[PDB]
């Protein structure tokens, strides 16, 4: 599951 | 403070490719590089969507994961419309795709359909307020087949943004609304072509095409889910 995308919204 | 003007402020300004326009593979390997940053900016745009933050973490991961190509494609249509009246593909102000690099191998194919989106903008004379409003929808137009982990929240937000296209169209109601929802529908149809072409270049490693870690992760996740076919686009027809 996509790492950067995640740390964006989190 | 007006929603439509607020949209006007958050809409991303266009990135440069910063490209050395002096090969069919660099050309693609550039666009992906660029694309990755665009997606960054589109995420910051996403966070700064009113009501977007209302939606639950996962759903946001998802809506973006699903519509990302769509939004990218749409906006490329807008640029190519406003900049050359439908004539070239304008990715960034430095990277204009004319009929000469269209004859670049591999490449004719995918680029016709990027110009065909723009063609839609030409035929319909879309204004800016309209564009912004629709794009918000594309973000909410591609969803899993098996529900959404905040389905009530969504349905509200989606409606908000339609009523909003209502206002935007009124500014320029109800014979025109049809046409544009037909376009909002046919995006999933035409983007689904690019997404394929995308996955090809991705997994067929022997084409030495590069995608930045940003794009890399999103695609490698999004790929299997899309391949089986767990995705239903919300249509108007
Ligand atoms: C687009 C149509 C027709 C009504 C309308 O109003 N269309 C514009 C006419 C012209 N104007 C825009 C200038 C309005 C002038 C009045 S003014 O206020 O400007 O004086 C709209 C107006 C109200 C809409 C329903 C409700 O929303 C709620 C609900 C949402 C669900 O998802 C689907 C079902 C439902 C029942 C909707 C269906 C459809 O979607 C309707 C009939
Ligand atoms: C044909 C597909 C569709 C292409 C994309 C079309 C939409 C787009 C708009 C831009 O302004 C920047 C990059 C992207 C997001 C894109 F242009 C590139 O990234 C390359 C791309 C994915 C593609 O060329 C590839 O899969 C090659 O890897």
């Amino acid at each position: 599951r996509p790492a950067i995308l995640y740390a964006l919204l989190s | 403070p007006t929603l439509i003007s607020l949209l006007e402020v958050i809409e991303p300004e266009v990135l440069y490719s910063g490209y050395d326009s002096t090969t069919s593979t660099r050309l693609m390997s550039t666009l992906n590089r660029l694309g990755g940053r665009q997606v960054v900016s589109a995420v910051k745009w996403a966070k700064a969507l009113p009501g977007f933050r209302n939606l639950h973490l996962d759903d946001q991961m998802t809506l973006l994961q699903y519509s990302w190509m769509s939004l990218m494609a749409f906006s490329l249509g807008w640029r190519s419309y406003k900049q050359s009246n439908g004539n070239m593909l304008c990715f960034a102000p430095d990277l204009v795709i004319n009929e000469e690099r269209m004859q670049l191998p591999y490449m004719y194919d995918q680029c016709q359909q990027m110009l065909k989106i723009s063609s839609e903008f030409v035929r319909l004379q879309v204004s800016y307020d309209e564009y912004l409003c629709m794009k918000v929808l594309l973000l909410l137009s591609t969803v899993p087949k098996d529900g959404l982990k905040s389905q009530a929240v969504f349905d509200e937000i989606r409606m908000t943004y339609i009523k909003e296209l209502g206002k935007a169209i009124v500014k320029r109601n109800w014979q025109r609304f049809y046409q544009l929802t037909k376009l909002l529908d046919s995006m999933h149809e035409m983007v689904g072509g690019l997404l394929q072409f995308c996955f090809y270049t991705f997994v067929n490693k022997s084409l030495s095409v590069e995608f930045p870690e940003m794009l890399a992760e999103i695609i490698s996740n999004q790929l299997p889910k899309f391949k089986a076919g767990s995705v239903k686009p919300l249509l108007f027809h």
